[PDB]
């Protein structure tokens, strides 16, 4: 997910 | 392992910047929110105790609290401008109107309480860690932010009775912020289905967790 | 009123535990409809509530009625892990809302929440949930009463022998629960809005529209 | 109804 990517 | 004063300093430091509206109304807000989310994620990772959590616990807390954190920021920015909401320095506004009144009422509350920035960053930290703790380390951190809040109140020459009362009326705000968020996402999900004003990819993912 | 006097008032103003008579939701709807009548009379017995204007009373009940129903259910379900005690003759089993309610009841269990603390939290919900959404003195009245319940909650923790650090920590722990209760309520009414609802229950639903 | 009660 995009959220996991920015982390 | 951090002290109260170290905790406070760390949160004012990781504080996300105030963005501008790239200047349809919900289009501007959607765009503004999407850019704020990128800064919010990096703010969350700088919130003490958040990185210690599982990467799947981090995603979840952000999925549940992102709009709350956005709305408490808006409410904070709108404090010195009663009767209006400061989404952006260049975007000041006067079935969302019901949510507007609640946001306006919340900002009037913070002004009437004269909320401090050090208290604000603590509340915002609490929202991130609590809004999805239900669905032992987080509790210890939540306890730390609690003690941190008490410290700030005490350092300003506030009664032990005044501390418990102010701490209470502060945490009771979060219940409203939770409410405004739940109502907000109900509205955002309608706008997606009615295909009015497109939500961004990251904002779409945030929506598909509720 | 004093703190001990405040606790006393809430404890015997406390509504009774009712019994149960698509069919599942039909039973819960019926149960909730009868509880609401007892809730209204309980609200009028909550100190400070009758001082508020009649319209302000309706508003507070319209905002918090499901919260109050849910914090009651959560309380009754405390000593029954993995189950929800809607009624002594109606205990449910293992949907997302159900998990949150169960998680909330487990939290009250692990915190070992007291009945005197419970009646305070419920009174807080009643007064606070609609306290925000010229009329400013009624609002100030609710705040002063909310401050009184706060002091009352502090008194109880202190009375049972708890530190000043533990008092404020448990105070925070309890008040943060209400945020979840609000969340469970909003998710609940979203489901109810989407089984015949009673006339009184229809009105309560048409306040969140 | 609520007002009546
Ligand atoms: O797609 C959207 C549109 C609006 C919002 C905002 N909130 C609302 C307002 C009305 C209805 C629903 C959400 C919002 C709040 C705080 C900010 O700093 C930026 C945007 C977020 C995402
Ligand atoms: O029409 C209804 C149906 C169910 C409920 C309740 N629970 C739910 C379940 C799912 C969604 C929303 C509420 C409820 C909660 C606590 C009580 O003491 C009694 C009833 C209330 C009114």
């Amino acid at each position: 997910k995009i959220l996991h990517r920015l982390l | 392992s951090l002290t109260a004063d170290q905790m406070v300093s760390a949160l004012l430091d990781a504080e996300p910047p105030i963005l501008y509206s790239e200047y349809s109304m919900m289009g501007l807000l959607t765009n503004l929110a999407d850019r704020e989310l990128v800064h919010m994620i990096n703010w969350a990772k700088r919130v003490p105790g958040f990185v210690d959590l599982t990467l799947h616990d981090q995603v979840h807390l952000l999925e549940c609290a992102w709009l709350e954190i956005l709305m408490i920021g808006l409410v904070w920015r709108s404090m010195e401008h009663p009767g209006k909401l400061l989404f952006a320095p260049n975007l000041l506004l006067d079935g969302m109107v019901e949510i507007f009144d609640m946001l306006l009422a919340t900002s009037s509350r913070f002004r009437m309480m004269n909320l401090q920035g050090e208290e604000f960053v603590c509340l915002k930290s609490i929202i991130l860690l609590n809004s999805g703790v239900y669905t032992d380390h987080i509790h210890r951190v939540l306890d730390k932010i609690t003690d941190t809040l008490i410290h700030l109140m005490a350092k300003a020459g506030l009664t032990l009775q005044q501390q418990h009362q102010r701490l209470a009326q502060l945490l009771l705000i979060l219940s409203h912020i939770r409410h405004m968020s739940n109502k907000g996402m109900e509205h955002l999900y309608s706008m997606k289905c009615k295909n009015v004003v497109p939500l961004s990819d990251l904002l779409l993912e945030m929506l598909d967790a509720h």
